[PDB]
């Protein structure tokens, strides 16, 4: 079975990237402080891919 | 750490912080970046705001 | 009593009175880096004939 | 005076053409300026007035920010518009470098 | 009245005062299209709303073209 197998694990992964990028947009409000955001991308993935665009408001 | 100027001791080093000077669309970076170097302690007494804001015109230019 | 007012004003910088009868003139709430600046203004109707401006330029 | 005339006039301020012309970008300015119409952002005049004054510094045009205080002041002494914060604001927020302002206009 | 007279003269100089701070300011706004806003800005209307309008209008005179 892989819909109870690949299929759960994207929904899971779906829903751990969803936390991860909230709580680095979360993280990102608090200033070795800004350590806390290297750390957990000193690569460079899976962080602020996209900025959250301004409405027309 | 890069340049030689790491056998300064650490006081002078933590008062120095960069200052911005305000967002402004159409202005380039090297015009928003002077370091603010604050001084606080019975030493900011010889070293007024007057002096500081006077240090500040002379770093923009 | 101004012979006990101009001799702890030269030493320790202690002073205290209600009814001015001396030339401090203090700045209430003035202990921050204001305090070389304030708290101090040369009155110049408490200084004794005796003294010298000068004399009375230093012990403040 | 009715408010979609006034805005009216505004889009044949910024386009040169003229209402039988257009009708089409005036329709997606009420879109914007409709629902909208009550502040999205906490006013204080004072902090807007701290923003014009900062960007005077940072040109080092100093003495026209402490000329800038009695312009700011002549808005209050009409006191007939009290949203003084917001035509502040909206000058703030269409600003620009120069990197230079000579031969002041005003009064 | 005659206060309600004088004082269209003092709006008409702080229009030209609002020009001073709009060119030192450095933005594209005349006399004219100022004295909209003020206008609206009686009934109570957003500077959010007015820059995104002038934002648009100034880069859609190509869309109409």
């Amino acid at each position: 079975l892989v819909s109870g197998f690949e299929a759960t694990i994207n929904k899971f992964d779906k829903n751990f990237s969803a936390h991860l990028l909230d709580l680095l947009a979360r993280l990102s409000i608090y200033s070795g402080m800004a350590s806390v955001i290297s750390r957990l991308d000193f690569n460079g993935f899976y962080t602020e891919r996209l900025e959250r665009l301004s409405a027309e408001r | 750490r890069a340049t030689n100027a790491q056998f300064d001791s650490p006081e002078i080093l933590r008062r120095l912080d960069v200052r911005l000077l305000e967002v402004s669309p159409g202005d380039t970076g090297w015009d928003v970046f002077s370091l603010d170097y604050h001084v606080d302690g019975p030493i900011a007494t010889v070293f007024t705001r007057e002096c500081m804001s006077h240090y500040l015109r002379v770093f923009n230019f | 009593p101004v012979l006990s007012f101009l001799y702890r004003w030269i030493y320790d910088g202690e002073l205290e009175d209600t009814y001015h009868e001396f030339f401090v003139a203090s700045d209430p709430t003035v202990k921050t880096d204001r305090l070389w600046h304030d708290k101090y203004t040369l009155r110049k109707s408490m200084i004794p004939s005796f003294m010298t401006m000068d004399q009375s330029r230093k012990v403040l | 005076k009715s408010p979609n005339v006034l805005l009216q006039n505004l889009c044949c301020r910024i386009l040169g053409r003229s209402e039988a012309d257009v009708a089409q970008q005036f329709q997606y300015a009420v879109r914007v300026i409709g629902s909208n119409f009550a502040p999205t952002v906490e006013r204080d005049e004072f902090l807007v007035a701290e923003k014009i004054k900062k960007e005077l510094i940072r040109q080092r045009r100093e003495a026209d920010a402490a000329l800038f205080s009695e312009l700011h002041r002549k808005l209050h002494s009409q006191g007939v518009l009290k949203n003084k914060w917001s035509i502040l604001y909206l000058l703030l927020s269409l600003s620009e470098d120069p990197r230079r302002q000579p031969s002041k206009v005003s009064s | 009245a005659a206060a309600a007279a004088a004082n269209l003269n003092a709006v008409r100089e702080t229009m030209d005062v609002l020009l001073e701070i709009s060119r030192i300011l450095n933005t594209g706004l005349d006399m004219e299209t100022l004295s909209i806003c003020v206008r609206l800005c009686e009934q109570g209307i957003n500077p959010e709303a007015l820059s995104s309008v002038i934002k648009e209008l100034r880069k859609a005179t190509e869309a109409l073209k």
